[PDB]
């Protein structure tokens, strides 16, 4: 039998945190609109006893040209700003909410290399902190 | 005559929901004069009615508490009746708000026996320390150099950013006693938990190391209570004098049980 | 009995805007002897008008502060009408002039309670540090050596760099009074703000260890204020002797209101 | 003549321990079921003068679907937790019984790449504890 | 709804400042004149308690030969200099005024290899420190 | 004219070792039985005046299927944990007799990458200490 | 408009003075004679303030055979030995006046890879120290 | 005008030491005799003021089969150590001699890799130190 606790699912509380600004999903299709951020996780560390858990996601902007992806981009980290300052309440999918114990930037964006000659892509990297809730 | 197994008896039970505000994103200081009968925070009064208490009566936290507020990046003057309280700024990062008791014991020592026969405490403080990054405030800059914030009718004193000149340390000066709020907020599942420390009055300790340059630091300011003589709560159900109370609080508080 | 959310309330209220010069760029320090009435640098008046300042009425910085100026790589001594300051030059990284305060107490033990009866301060002190590495300016190498920059009538004796011979430092010496001033400019959507602080007099407390080489570092000075008698200024409108003033105006700290 | 004291198998009781939630073997066959966990070991440290064995172990997570792939990591991270926080005994293959002394949680599952372009591949990695019991 | 502070752009920032002296742009068409600086971010830290930010900056320089390329290095390095020592105000395309905290210099300009072999590409690296201005 | 002392070859005394509980050689042939042990020195040093000789060495393991793989991996650590423990005297080919001075396991038997997709290789690497013997 | 100090150039520094001693440029031509060495740098760091300038260069011998190439690297090293200890004055291609203010070994030649099969290439690193003059 | 001084080259004071036992040079032509010793630098520092010289020196030995190979490292490791103990003096071939202030053993020999496939190649690493002579 499984256990009776685990934190909130990361990619789906800043899914549902970045949608209402802009188009955002963990995966893109072929063909979409160009603001766009896509969002992953490298890294984490769980301690069942301390109810600690140390995330880190990573956000993708793809857009036409330098400027709208740049524009997108530094949309996008005032978003992320204005989260990690007010500590707002987040509802997910499932209808759960979920909150935030901290946050921190560890790279602001930048420009990486992508197939498309059209798109630019912008990366940024951040770091979260989040508890355990109850599994209902 | 029956042993459960440790799972089932209880022995591994663990809740993180009561952990503390060594975990969190939210801190406040927030600090004033101390005027005696004027300025008291005691909790409760000689029967038991809660007297004072920064949390509303709602469950929400007071608005009322500050005298200074910035609106559209203007600092002005709060025209609402208010307590009066200054908020500190920002904290450098590694360093907030933290106590660091000391605590001395004499043992009695008999040549019966090797172990110590009895001890007692002989001396005990309790002493806090917080680096503020907004060192150009008037209030932090009164603090710093020992200057009173409001005068003796009890007028505020503090001027607004911006308007008073380059201020002044005093060849001579004197203790003065100041009054104390360590805000720690947490919130889970949509719920507010807050830890709130008081302390009646509180003298100025010692400094810390300021450096100019690319990456220089700002000073850390140190403070030690000590009784005043008008705090006062219900410790028991026994009117007694204290040094320091904690008010616990908040929809996530009380749905604990 | 409402309680608002911490964010509306105001307790997360912050301004990078009131930070001071722990973070920038530029810092000066500027030095000269000091003659009592001669060299009165005291902010205001008996009756509280303003006395001396360093910025100048329009709110920039004064021009005729300083005695030698550097132009076209040309070290040459200024005609203008002059205070006469000498500026310190280049500093290491890391290193700058930085204040480390110490403070020491006694508490007064009874044996009704254990917690302290009373405190007082009872020695105090605010020294400060900068390290030079323009070490063979002549007013550093007479800085380091105790020698009076000028003479009793006032006249400057400091001479011009690569004018005068190897310097001596005398077998018994004498202690010297100087003034220092430690300059913090910080610019904001192209306004300025000043850091000044003051200190009327200073005295030689200890040098610091310095190695030929490679990779050699040159010396740091330490300097130690003490009470001169002749340093006033309006604290809370009330005309009574200090140690220490700062300066602050500028254009960018008169937006802020 | 060999030894007489040894750790138990971590593959086996890392399998025996995860099967009855999940479909688990130590390789996957060309065609199976979706919801698949594989076991693996990559670093370790054995010293027989103190009884003190030190493995560390991967397990990846395919299904069909980043969603199915999600739920499936996060089942198997739970009862991973539930292992590390009750204690409880594991039956291996042989019959014999075997316990642990600790666990850690080193990378919360996150998402890698995988050859096929429909299933999804999620990894996590774990620490473990054992001791020496003795040889039948 | 997003933060109100955000630190000036640090890419338009230094193509304002080198554009008196050399053509400069974020991106190099096919065709252009010799003279040219190329402006790149790599990395980055910004802190909204401490309104504190540290971005890396990247200057190429592409010239016709090896000499012009030199030149060009040496001058815009000087023109760097002159922006650390003295603070001046910088007016970017938007209008909005923005100054600097502090800036040093990281790698001297070397030479890198290039696919065309009648340019010479030259490579600097500079670090910044920048604060954080109300958002109009 | 060489030295007069010099530590026993440390290939020869493993394979001398380890041959009577299992096949091995430094290097296999094309063809051979499965169970088989693979021996190979990756670093060390020597210092003439102390006597003091750390050699590191390396066993893979190959045979057929995972189980039998695993098997004879179990098996081989056996054998060196007892060498480790009781310090046995190994006769070499050329009949000298050498001992050891200590051992420790770095690695515990891990899987690695083969071309044959039918052998399975088993990986573990021990430490050792020799000191100085006259040569004869 | 620009900065009025700089540090002298390095490479022009370099060439000019080993020139009287072997063929030295900074790119080596299709053809030319075997002796000859070539100059580069790698790294480097200037400080405004303390007009402190910390190069490093990089000189490539290239000769037929390897005893002309070991010679040659002998002969080189040699004279920026003789450089770093009597600190003579170097005039320029632009005729003014350089000095060092120390200087230092990294890597002694040593020999690398080239892909002619009868020129021999070898390596040398060394570390300068250079202050600023004004610019003329 | 070149230095005065400059220490003994290594390449040819190793070279010199070890003919006597077997045949060695800088580099092996297409075809000789199996025994054979290869010398090389990897790395090394200079002081000119205080007469230090830290050169690092690579032998590679080749020989048919891995029996002749692994005695072949034998030998040369023995006659190595009997250097670094023994202190003797060296004719280099311009008759000059020279002398060592130490020696120390970094990697005994080892197996690595080779493209001819009877051949096997074995690798040891070696330090050395010696000192500043005059300039004949």
């Amino acid at each position: 039998d499984l256990h009776d606790q685990d934190a909130p699912d990361e990619e789906d509380f800043v899914v549902c945190w970045m949608q209402p600004v802009m188009r955002t999903a963990v995966e893109r299709d072929i063909d979409a609109e160009l603001p766009f951020c896509e969002v992953t996780r490298i890294d984490g560390a769980d301690d069942p006893e301390a109810g600690t858990d140390d995330p880190v996601i990573q956000l993708d902007f793809y857009a036409l040209g330098a400027e709208a992806a740049k524009a997108a981009a530094k949309q996008g980290h005032r978003r992320m700003l204005f989260l990690f300052r007010n500590f707002p309440t987040v509802t997910l999918s499932d209808g759960t909410l979920a909150d935030l114990d901290f946050g921190e930037t560890l790279i602001k964006p930048s420009r990486m290399a992508f197939e498309h000659d059209q798109i630019v892509r912008y990366t940024a990297r951040y770091q979260l902190g989040t508890s355990y809730v109850a599994v209902p | 005559l029956t042993g459960t197994t440790p799972a089932a008896g209880g022995y591994t039970t663990v809740d993180n929901r009561l952990q503390g505000g060594h975990r969190t994103g939210l801190i406040a200081v927030a600090f004033r004069d101390a005027l005696g009968t004027s300025t008291n925070i005691s909790p409760h009064n000689a029967n038991g009615s809660v007297r004072w208490s920064p949390l509303a009566q709602d469950g929400q936290l007071r608005d009322d508490l500050f005298a200074h507020r910035l609106e559209n990046g203007v600092w002005v003057e709060n025209t609402n009746p208010n307590e009066g309280w200054y908020l500190a700024g920002a904290f450098g990062e590694g360093n907030g708000p933290s106590s660091r008791p000391s605590i001395d014991t004499d043992d009695q020592m008999i040549e019966q026996s090797n172990w110590p026969f009895e001890s007692d405490i002989t001396k005990q403080d309790e002493p806090f320390t917080f680096q503020a990054l907004q060192n150009l405030y008037p209030a932090i800059q009164r603090l710093a150099n020992n200057l009173p914030l409001s005068d003796a009718n009890g007028n505020p004193l503090v001027e607004l950013p911006g308007e008073a000149d380059g201020f002044s340390q005093p060849v001579d000066a004197e203790k003065i006693g100041r009054q104390f709020l360590l805000y720690g907020i947490r919130k889970k599942e949509g719920r507010y938990l807050y830890e709130v420390d008081a302390y009646d009055l509180a003298y100025l300790n010692n400094k810390g190391e300021r450096k100019f340059g690319k990456r220089g630091t700002a000073a850390e300011l140190t403070f030690k209570p000590e009784p005043s003589g008008y705090f006062m709560a219900m410790v028991d159900g026994e009117y007694k004098p204290i040094i320091k109370h904690t008010f616990i609080g908040g929809p996530a508080w009380d749905a604990l049980a």
